[PDB]
């Protein structure tokens, strides 16, 4: 076929 | 009180065998680890504090130390893979899963968050969190008749953690885990909080980033109409993953692609293809290129929605990466389209911007464009209009770009290019 393959953080620190 | 303790003093308090002293020291550790700049994560690990923190997670009679240690460990696990590994190596996974059942919302919430950081490390820890049985108690927290009754911060953390269970490849998440999560994810995808919607869309984008069998699992859940709706959101953090998920789905079968079209996605594309965010334009143009790689009736829908002029526009002026997706969209269109569809494309003005891109210093886009031109000439042959096309190309200066390409280093370029000149220009 002609189909082709080709910002949320993976981790978050709790601050304050 | 517990502000700016040294690690040495934290160690002293933790080693005291006085639970209240240990609580004060754990809180002090939490404050070091929660500070705005450069938390001393490695220093805390080197001090050997992780096993103590993990033991404190089980202190049911002292909910404050459960909370403080949960927060401390969450932040250690938020760091590098080695830092996350230290937390896992200390036995934290089952201890956090046990805390999901805590009567204290702020504690169960912290456990949700910590497990999200651990799963977020990559496929191995994601799958290990799943093996320890995290999914059933996570989903149980969302088993309410109306999600609106839950605290919004609480709901956002649960959604984010669930999205990390859907994330990553090599391998993708276990099929049974995906099936187990999907119904709750669909419910979150209909919830009216912008952050829950964004993270739900991210999760769906991960689940659709794979083989057609994975796409089908999602499409079958009937989420495409809701994705198309979110595609029209005013919040960029929602539009971005909604568009990625839609883009992923149209890499699938012609039938999966058709669900996207039936849901009304094409009507959103005039705005997506002119979006002031470069990344949105690029993703939308990539998506269009996979739709024009579809059936002739799907190409016809692209035509009917008036999207061909928008493709001419992106080809004429856009970030170069987007222009390359547009070149692909055109080559696919000309490869699969009818003669009539191809004629329509030329009438929309595709030739001049196509020729202008032949001066790009990118071998791939040159090959893609020469292919398109060849495809368009083949259509001209069927109408006996190779000359008219030959003239259009000369007039916009395309011929002495093609002529110059006959001397190009890449074999295909010089070769295709030679072919075109003799064949239609000689």
């Amino acid at each position: 076929s002609r189909k082709r393959a080709r910002e949320q953080p993976s981790k978050r620190r709790r601050v304050e | 009180g517990t502000v700016n303790w040294s690690v040495e003093d934290i160690v002293k308090g933790i080693n005291s065998n006085n639970l209240e002293s240990q609580l004060q020291a754990t809180q002090a550790a939490r404050k070091l680890l929660s500070r705005e700049k450069q938390p001393p994560i490695d220093n805390i690990i080197r001090a050997g504090l992780i096993p103590k923190f993990v033991s404190f997670l089980g202190k049911t009679d002292c909910s404050p130390i459960q909370f403080e240690s949960a927060w401390a460990l969450t932040n250690i696990a938020s760091g590098t893979s080695e830092q996350t590994k230290a937390v896992v190596d200390g036995g934290a996974i089952p201890a956090f899963i046990s805390l999901l059942a805590s009567p204290h919302a702020h504690i169960s919430e912290q456990a949700v968050w910590a497990l999200g950081n651990i799963a977020g490390d990559g496929s191995a820890f994601r799958d290990l969190v799943i093996k320890h049985g995290a999914i059933d108690p996570l989903l149980a927290l969302l088993a309410v008749p109306d999600l609106s009754t839950l605290a919004c911060g609480y709901l956002r953390n649960l959604t984010w953690t669930l999205s990390n269970l859907c994330r990553n490849k090599n391998p993708a998440p276990p099929l049974d885990a995906v099936e187990q999560i999907l119904p709750t994810l669909v419910r979150l995808l209909h919830h009216n909080d912008p952050e829950v919607l964004a993270d739900s869309c991210w999760a769906i984008s991960y689940l659709t980033d794979g083989p057609n069998e994975r796409i089908e699992m999602v499409v079958k859940k009937g989420v495409v109409p809701q994705l198309v709706k979110l595609l029209g959101a005013t919040e960029l953090p929602i539009v971005t993953p909604a568009l990625r998920a839609i883009g992923n789905i149209v890499t699938g079968t012609d039938e999966q692609t058709q669900k996207v079209i039936d849901a009304g996605a094409l009507a959103v594309f005039p705005s997506l293809l002119t979006n002031p965010k470069t990344n949105i334009q690029k993703e939308a143009t990539w998506t269009m290129s996979n739709i024009t790689a579809g059936r002739q009736d799907q190409i016809q829908q692209v035509v009917n929605h008036g999207l061909v002029p928008f493709l001419v526009g992106v080809l004429s002026k856009a970030d170069f990466k987007t222009q390359k997706e547009a070149a692909w969209a055109i080559t696919n269109y000309t490869s699969g389209g009818t003669v009539e569809q191809i004629v329509y494309l030329v009438h929309c003005g595709i030739i001049e911007p196509l020729m202008n891109l032949l001066s790009a210093k990118d071998t791939k886009i040159i090959q893609v464009i020469l292919d398109a031109i060849s495809n368009i000439f083949q259509a001209a042959e069927k109408l006996g209009e190779t000359e008219k096309l030959s003239i259009m190309i000369e007039e916009c200066g395309g011929l002495d770009k093609i002529e110059a390409l006959q001397r190009h280093e890449n074999e295909s370029v010089y070769k295709a290019s030679l072919n075109l000149i003799e064949k239609y220009f000689s």
